[PDB]
């Protein structure tokens, strides 16, 4: 196995791996969600779609739960597998417990992994 | 000992399980359902031992859901009967099988109404008409008996009725209320159930 | 249970301890392994309990018949041989494991017979339980023609050995000692263990157990 | 139990050991396994020592009334088919094999096998679980026409071999001669026992 | 053993023996069969006794960490389940542990019976032990949803008292637990055979 | 085949007090008719607020005393304190559950002081279910000792006795009584018996001769 | 091992004033068959404990070179640590027991004697991991026949001086050599003392038969 | 096993002139109760009692069997039975069936008619005789009830005192047992009069 | 699995028994009666093995009738119970023993009102209420808990209305229909079949 | 099966038998079960066929590398102890008793036992099936010092009676002798065979 320790601490106190993350979704499409009284609401944008290709395939907006849906910025072969992570930690939650995924929970275990990305060998 | 039925039509599906959880000779529950949604369209009834039933009927269910996030559609009736199969049978050379015998029903948009049959050894089949459990062997007959391809769903009920009764009568379990739904071109719909 | 045999000059010596066990629960502390036969022959009996003294009786019973008939003192042979046949008969399904003891016109006799009709004459044998700590005595210290005193003490440290040793063996020691001129039965010859105090006094006041109902008859 | 008998011109020799053991224990290490059934026939004891002993007594009453009625010495062939005989009627109630050994006037000594229910004669026959490790000894060691004193070393020695090899062999060599002028009966101790490679 | 759980207008109430037996020999006479994981969780316990303690100190452990994580506290479904899935993961091993999980949360008073085997369910009223047949023939006659704390305490009380009568592997003491939509509150511990003889007059 | 297991016999007991806790076992240790030694006590020290009891398979007693010994020096390093009566006792329900599929034949009780200076006992099965209670024996001989003490430390089956609470006394000639009592009737009872006294003064050994046989 | 091929019978031990003597036969039995007649089942761990082991010879002989390495790699050292004989009696314990546990046993009976500080050590180990101290020890049959006559002897007698101790394990051998089937003539005695372990060559004890003449 | 189905418990013990035996009422199958009011204890006499604990049938069958022998031992002897003739006579009724046996162990409680004499004493299920100077007990709580008589039993009762031991050790050595009780049956018999008594005992 | 019941009240016997003959998993009968008439006041209700039970029942039944014959006088139900106990303890240690749990219900003109309880052991109790079959365990606390030994005949038929519905509800097998007979001074009378 | 190896001065003596056999059926009359794990050294099969010749070339593999690493002829200490490793590492696994002896400069000609997988010396061994039926023979006839003639006939006569005794042990008997010069090997037919008490 690969171990090799990739993201590591600067002189100056800085994480430049997860540093130059931030700097591939500042690069990623606008996006934008927004809390209402009765609803909630997200938006995506900088599509430039060419026209000849079929925007179905290109959709930010994914869905990983009943309840819970989500959208993404930076680089999209990453959200895929993020998106995907989730899903499957969504059923995973309704087996080993009754109770539908909490926002919060979801939105806990994107992090956990984002965070373990950041301080685990090889990756 | 519990029971499960399935009869097909031309354009849907009458299923039907008990409604008791036994324990040793007590009955614990009297509206126990045996009867798992997979999809908008898909039924999946499952009998057998205890704690392996809800299990891995309640594993596949989760997986079905989880093909329908990942691809924004749902699985054919014939697609989820398939994998309910493949994960059972390669169970069955293990160290641990589970013991379960269970009954899928679902309606496709293009091949319409289906109904499977399942082993606890995972062997599959397709029939216009199913029973599991002892109270199969009263039952079958009668359904043999009157069952035509071309039957209304007004019949079917009283198909039901007719194979439900024998089970009052003849066998020697006492199971008197049975859940009753019906799966077509709008979906799941519960139907009142039917007790004695 | 350790029971022992002992031949010496002017007769023969048996002892028993006088432990019985039920389960590994100790039901009688105070029984005698020493059996009447004849009133110069003892038998010792070791294995089921009820199968040796049922036997044993049998067996005297038949040797005061056989005296009344014969007129004659019993032999202590013909006890041996009459035990043999009809444990042999049961197959070993009658657990007796005997020690019978004797004196005869032709001497002092000791026999051990076996609940499945074997037999052997030996000048001593320990079977049972604590046959083992009893034998191991014997072999060390047996000189053929003790005197009797001798051949008490020794009967009696053979059997001590197996009370201590032995879990199903405990009690007193019994011992019965047959000479020409008579047999002379010892109950509780040596007493290795007395504990009769209690340090605690577990009286009731009347009335303190709770009573439903009473009925008195009077004679 | 290591039992021998071996046959000579003026009559035969029977030897026995002294142990009875139950399991790992030994019972007995002074048993004489050397029973009469008449007055010149005699037979080993081997197998259940109950039902050796049963046999033993039977054959004697049954060839003391068979003596009386011929008002003659029993033959020793009639001897060994009592015993035969006794053996087969019971061969799965009983366990034991016995050798008869004896002199008669008609034929002299003679041995005889009854194990399993069969009646063999033999030069010499040996019998119990000790006979096992001295089959190769009994088999290099026998010339024929041995004389008394011969035919006893030869049923000491083998004897004594087994049991020292055997666990259920052991104590003394029990010894008897039978011949035209009576029964001999002698005993070997320990000390007196012969002497080979021990280590 | 012999234990009950049912459910009215008031709450959930849950009654336990308290004897504990090897082979035909009292271990103990003590015995306490409800273990408290919080002021609004309850679990009784039939089977194997290590195998009840254990476990359900394990999910009165997840149930301690889901506290922590969330700051919410557990749903009684969502603590049924965990149980349930332990067990699971210890299939065709022998363990032996019949238990219900009583509480009380947004859905309302909760009351379900896990098993050894997995079983996992939801109901009105449940019964678990040697003496379960007895504890219900009492409940189910006498018992409505219309009953007042007292005549629930009664049902509780009579049901136990009744199977430790008939039932070798039960005696001991009734204890009884009132589940309300604040928490749990323990009723008593009374001696069975004293009310016995209540009940005989 | 092959058993794992051996039966040594003994009888371990245990009655708490005010401000006192007792251990007491008989010395006996033996295997099938034979004894092994008449020099075995079951009771053992593990703080001087704490004392252990075993009985059972005497393999499984020893190796089962040195986890505890390990483990409870492992405790002290870490929270730089010794363990208390209800932690060990909570500590040995989880070790022994650990072999459940291959469990330590072994009843241990546990007797000792409380964080409030009171008298502590905690029974055991061999798997790890346990409780606090006043009286428990466990062995070989617990069905003898255990009517007794339910009847004059429990005031069962009594109808008008005041209620007398227990004191150190009364419990010392308690434990000596049933134990003479067993020894006359259980077989593997025996030699000699040797009580462990808790106090908040410390652990305090005493010794009175059974029958030997 | 489950199954046990070439078996050891009764090993005994008894601690006099100034040390302790062990005695066992040399044999080696193939179930009911003498074997082996000269083969020795007492070794020397060191200056200060021995040992003595029935049961399976093969794993005597296993265990006698993983206990004579552990020796070897304590003198190697040379830091003026010894194992007692409390030491190896602790070991042996765990060994033992952790085989066992295992459900693959030393099928093994050990008594392990031994002096050190002025005092006097016996220890029994059993395959099961049972173990304890005792005045007197006696395994397999000893148990039943030899133990009993040390017991008595040191009721009469606590204190024992070196040749009084050898004269009770010479008595003992003879009720042994008697009474088992799975015995033989031929033993050895081991001895510790303050001069250290002493392994004397073969012996046999003195035997009467005179009561095979008592039948009569 | 089998001495296990049914359970029970029967009591003996010797005092100043006097005997007392004692039983419980329980009648039960295993995991559940039938009866409350069973009978254990039977006379075989005035002044003269047997205790049957073990198998219910072969309770009630050797109590009936042994009353058909005493009748007729009673008629052809012009005397009442003696506590030594009773004792083998039970014990020659058990033995006949030495390899079908009842599984029942007799406990026989009484004085000596005539003679006054106390005399008490229990069998095997094979018929084996044991008599003593203080106690016998049988049945499923033998332990229990061993370990209460040898710390209550003192030499001399009276038969106030006698009746109080004898409870209390039938009383706590049946709480300890899951297959005896649901009450406890006490008679003390002396020369004059015959006390019979039925104890609060716990109903669980 | 079959059920039998009795009641004893102050001057009657209530007795009731399951109408239903089971074989493996059909029930043959609907009406099918377990009690049998030994006397004018003598009724003997039988369970167990399906062949050992009519032969056993009737045997007995014809020896009560030939005591009746030979003497002009019937049995007392103390006599008749302790006659069917003696048949059935001697087969016990035999090569074919009865597997048969009965329960034997009277009426005497001196005693008054029996109930006899007895095992396939043959062990014999009377008792003031009884019950056999696997349904015992779930109504013997019912009749513990509302029986007084002075309970009237009208409150005795709704105490069994209790017990019957407990089956019903809780009991796993299914037992519709009861054969309800009460036992006094004028002897046996036919009462209302209690169908579910 | 019945393998024999003796011991002089010179060197070694190792036999065998020739028959392995299926139960009552003989699958090989003429089978070499004296194998060379080196130049020197030889080991004698017993047991399991499969099993023994398994452990056989197993030994041989090690110990020619062990040689290698010394370069020098192993001793037959070395040869027994790896037998006995392989033999006790799998006592439960493998049936197999192997006899190796062999002679190397140390110590000279040397045999040793490693059944059940123990390490004992000896003047001389014998092991197998037949084995049983020679224990009493070989204790009679041996003596100490016997030259490389006398160690040939010990062992062949051994075998020989033997073989008529066993069921499991016949054809004929294969002879090795070890020895500083070289490696002797030889057979015994049928009619060399040794001549005894065959009735
Ligand atoms: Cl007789
Ligand atoms: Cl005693
Ligand atoms: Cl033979
Ligand atoms: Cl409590
Ligand atoms: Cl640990
Ligand atoms: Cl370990
Ligand atoms: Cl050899
Ligand atoms: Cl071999
Ligand atoms: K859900
Ligand atoms: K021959
Ligand atoms: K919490």
């Amino acid at each position: 196995s690969y171990d090799r320790a990739i993201t590591v601490f600067s002189p100056d106190g800085h994480l430049f791996q997860v540093e130059y993350a931030q700097e591939a979704v500042k690069k990623g499409s606008t996006a934008v969600g927004v809390r209402g009284k009765d609803i909630v609401v997200l938006g995506v944008e900088k599509k430039s779609v060419a026209k000849l290709q079929d925007e179905r395939t290109v959709r930010k907006i994914c869905a990983l739960d009943d309840n819970v849906c989500m959208a993404f910025a930076g680089l999209t072969a990453d959200a895929r597998i993020v998106i995907n992570r989730a899903r499957v930690e969504c059923q995973s939650h309704r087996l080993t417990v009754e109770d539908p995924v909490t926002v919060e929970y979801i939105t806990r275990y994107i992090a956990s992994l984002k965070q373990r990305y950041t301080q685990s060998n090889g990756r | 000992m519990e029971y499960l039925i399935g009869i097909q039509g031309p354009d849907y599906v009458l299923v039907a399980s008990d409604r008791v959880a036994a324990s040793n000779i007590v009955q614990m529950k009297d509206d126990h359902d045996k009867m798992f949604k997979m999809s908008e369209k898909i039924l999946l009834l499952c009998v057998g031992e205890a704690g392996d039933t809800v299990q891995f009927a309640e594993y596949i269910q989760k997986n079905v859901q989880l093909y329908k996030m990942r691809n924004g559609y749902e699985l054919s009736p014939t697609a989820a009967a398939n994998f309910t199969r493949r994960n059972l049978a390669d169970c069955l050379r293990s160290r641990t099988p589970y013991h379960v015998n269970l009954l899928l029903a679902g309606y496709d948009e293009h091949e319409g109404p289906a109904l499977y049959y399942m082993d606890y050894l995972a062997a599959l089949a397709k029939a216009p008409f199913a029973a599991h459990g002892y109270g199969a062997f009263l039952t079958l007959s009668i359904l043999d008996r009157y069952y035509t391809p071309t039957i209304s769903r007004e019949r079917a009920v009283e198909l039901l009725r007719k194979c439900l009764e024998e089970l009052q009568k003849r066998f020697i379990l006492n199971l008197p209320t049975f859940s009753v739904r019906v799966i077509d071109k709008d979906g799941i719909h519960n139907l009142e159930n039917i007790a004695f | 249970t350790t029971i022992a045999g002992l031949v010496f000059r002017d007769g023969v010596i048996l002892g028993a301890d006088t432990r019985a066990t039920n389960d590994s629960v100790v039901a009688d502390k105070s029984c005698e392994k020493i059996h009447f036969i004849a009133p110069k022959i003892y038998c010792c009996g070791a294995g089921v309990a009820a199968d040796t003294e049922m036997t044993t009786r049998m067996a005297a019973s038949k040797m005061e018949l056989h005296a009344l008939s014969t007129g004659r003192e019993p032999r202590v042979a013909t006890v041996t041989r009459i035990l043999r046949q009809t444990l042999f008969r049961y197959q070993g399904h009658v657990g007796a494991s005997l020690v019978v003891g004797g004196v005869d016109l032709n001497g002092p006799q000791l026999y051990e017979v076996h609940p499945h009709g074997s037999y052997s004459r030996l000048p001593f044998t320990a079977l049972g339980s604590g046959q083992g700590a009893a034998v191991a005595l014997l072999e060390d210290r047996f000189q053929p023609n003790m005197t009797l005193e001798a051949a008490q003490e020794l009967l009696v440290e053979a059997i001590t050995a197996g009370i201590l040793s032995d879990l199903g063996s405990g009690g007193n020691v019994d011992a019965c000692v047959i000479t020409a001129g008579g047999a002379k039965l010892q109950r509780a010859l040596s007493t290795p263990t007395e504990p009769v105090q209690r340090a605690g006094r577990y009286r009731f006041a009347p009335g303190t157990t709770p009573v439903l109902t009473r009925e008195v008859r009077p004679l | 139990t290591t039992i021998m008998a071996v046959e000579f011109d003026g009559g035969v020799v029977v030897g026995s050991d002294s142990r009875v053991s139950a399991g790992t224990a030994v019972v007995n290490r002074v048993f004489d396994k050397l029973s009469p059934l008449h007055q010149r026939i005699f037979c080993a004891l081997s197998g259940s020592a109950a039902d050796a002993q049963a046999i033993a007594d039977m054959a004697a009453y049954q060839l003391e009334l068979h003596g009386l009625e011929l008002e003659e010495p029993p033959l020793v062939l009639a001897a060994a088919n009592v015993v035969k005989n006794i053996s087969y009627k019971y061969r799965e109630d009983l366990l034991a094999h016995l050798i008869v050994a004896g002199w008669d006037q008609r034929e002299g000594g003679q041995v005889y096998g009854t194990m399993g229910g069969m009646l063999i004669r033999q030069p010499f026959t040996i019998g119990g679980s000790g006979s096992s490790y001295i089959y190769g000894y009994v088999d290099a060691a026998y010339k024929p026409g041995m004389t008394p004193e011969e035919c006893r070393r030869f049923t000491t020695n083998a004897i004594t071999l087994a049991m020292n090899r055997d666990g259920s062999s052991g104590g003394v060599i029990y010894l008897v001669t039978i011949t035209a002028a009576g029964v001999d009966h002698r005993v070997i101790l320990g000390d007196e026992l012969p002497k080979f490679y021990d280590e | 053993t012999t234990t009950l759980a049912f459910k009215f207008q008031h709450g959930v109430i849950v009654a336990v023996d308290s004897r504990a037996t090897a082979g035909s020999y009292i271990s103990s006479l003590r015995m306490n069969k409800v273990i408290e994981i919080n002021p609004y969780l309850l679990g009784t316990m039939s089977g194997c006794a290590a195998d009840c303690q254990y476990w359900e100190r394990l999910l009165a452990k997840e149930c301690r960490l889901y506290y922590l994580r969330n700051g919410e506290r557990i749903s009684v479904s969502a603590a049924s389940k965990l149980l349930s899935n332990m067990m699971l993961q210890y299939r065709g091993m022998g363990l032996s542990m019949g238990s219900m999980i009583c509480g009380w949360d947004k859905k309302g008073p909760g009351l379900y019976y896990v098993d050894d085997n997995g079983t996992r369910l939801s109901g009105q009223m449940f019964s678990t032990g040697s003496g379960n047949t007895y504890a219900y023939g009492v409940m189910d006659s006498g018992y409505r949803q219309d009953l007042s704390p007292e005549e629930a305490y009664d049902l509780g009380r009579r049901a136990i008292a009744y199977a430790t009568h008939r039932d070798n592997y039960s005696g001991g003491v009734v204890n009884m637990y009132h589940m309300k939509e604040d928490g749990w509150v323990k009723v008593e511990s009374s001696d069975v055979s004293d009310l016995l003889y209540k009940y005989g007059e | 085949r092959f058993s794992p297991y051996a039966f040594n016999g003994g009888t371990v007991l245990a009655i708490a007090g005010e401000d006192f806790s007792i251990v007491a076992s008989d010395t006996r240790l033996s295997e099938g008719f034979s004894i092994h030694t008449r020099d075995s006590p079951k009771c053992y020290k593990l703080t001087d607020k704490t004392v252990i009891g075993c009985s059972g398979f005497h393999g499984d007693c020893l190796t089962l005393t040195k986890i505890i010994e390990a483990r409870l020096k492992m405790y002290k390093h870490s929270n730089n304190k010794a363990m208390t009566t209800g932690a060990i006792a909570a500590m040995l329900s989880t070790i022994l559950y650990s072999r459940r599929f291959f469990p330590y034949y072994v009843y241990n009780i546990i007797g000792g002081l409380d964080e409030e200076g009171k008298g502590a006992v905690y029974s055991f099965d061999p798997v790890g279910s346990y409780q606090r209670d006043s009286f428990k024996a466990g062995g070989s001989a617990s069905a003898m000792l255990q009517p007794l003490l339910d009847n004059q430390v429990g005031f069962k089956n009594m109808q008008n006795v005041e209620h007398v609470p227990l004191t150190l006394d009364r419990a010392m000639r308690l434990v000596k009584d049933v134990f003479i009592s067993a020894a006359e009737r259980d077989v593997y009872t025996g030699d000699a018996l040797r009580i462990c006294i808790v106090t908040k003064e410390g652990i305090r050994e005493e010794t009175v001769p059974l029958r030997k046989d | 091992t489950q199954n046990p091929m070439v078996t050891g019978t009764s090993v005994l031990g008894v601690k006099f004033d100034g040390g302790v003597v062990i005695a066992a036969d040399m044999l080696g039995s193939y179930g009911s068959l003498a074997r082996f007649r000269n083969i020795s089942r007492i070794m020397r761990v060191n200056d200060s404990t021995m040992l003595g082991a029935s049961g399976d010879y093969a794993d005597f002989q296993y265990l006698k070179q993983v206990l004579g390495q552990m020796v070897i790699d304590e003198e190697l050292l040379g830091d003026g640590h010894s194992y007692s004989p409390r030491a190896i009696h602790s070991w042996l314990t765990r060994a033992m027991y952790s085989r066992r546990s295992k459900m693959n046993p030393l099928w093994n009976t050990m008594v392990i004697g031994g002096y050190a500080d002025g005092e006097s050590f016996l220890g029994y180990v059993d395959m099961l991991g049972v173990a304890y101290e005792a005045p007197s020890l006696a395994t397999g049959y000893g148990a039943y026949l030899a133990q009993p006559l040390l017991r008595e002897v040191l009721e009469k007698q606590p204190v024992l001086s070196q040749t009084e101790a050898r004269e009770l394990v010479e008595r003992c051998m003879r009720v042994l050599y008697y009474r088992d089937a799975r015995s033989y003539n031929r033993f050895q005695i081991a001895t510790v003392t303050e001069k250290g372990v002493e392994i004397e060559g073969p012996l046999s004890a003195q035997t009467n038969w005179d009561i095979a003449h008592m039948i009569s | 096993s089998i001495m296990s189905y049914n359970g029970g418990a029967v009591m003996a013990m010797k005092g100043k002139n006097c005997v007392a035996i004692a039983a419980d009422r329980r009648f039960g199958i295993q995991a559940q109760m039938v009866t409350t009011d069973f009978q254990k204890i039977f006379p075989m006499g005035d002044r003269l009692y047997i205790g049957l604990a073990g198998l219910a049938t072969d309770v009630q069958t050797v109590a009936q069997r042994l009353k058909f022998r005493l009748n007729l031992y009673e008629l052809k002897e012009g005397r009442q039975i003696k506590p030594y003739t009773l004792m083998s006579m039970v014990a020659n009724l058990l033995y006949e069936k030495r390899f079908g046996p009842y599984y029942t162990e007799p406990v026989i409680a009484g004085l000596d008619p005539k003679t006054f004499k106390p005399f008490i004493c229990s069998l095997d299920l094979i018929g084996c005789p044991m008599v003593t100077d203080d106690f016998v007990v049988s049945g499923t709580c033998s332990e229990q009830m061993y370990g209460m008589c040898e710390s209550l039993w003192e030499p001399n009762m009276d038969p106030e005192h006698l009746f109080e031991t004898i409870s209390q050790a039938m009383l706590n050595a049946v709480d300890r047992d899951a297959v005896s009780g649901m009450g406890v049956i006490v008679h003390v018999i002396e020369k004059d009069k015959i006390t019979t008594r039925t104890l609060k005992a716990r109903m669980d």
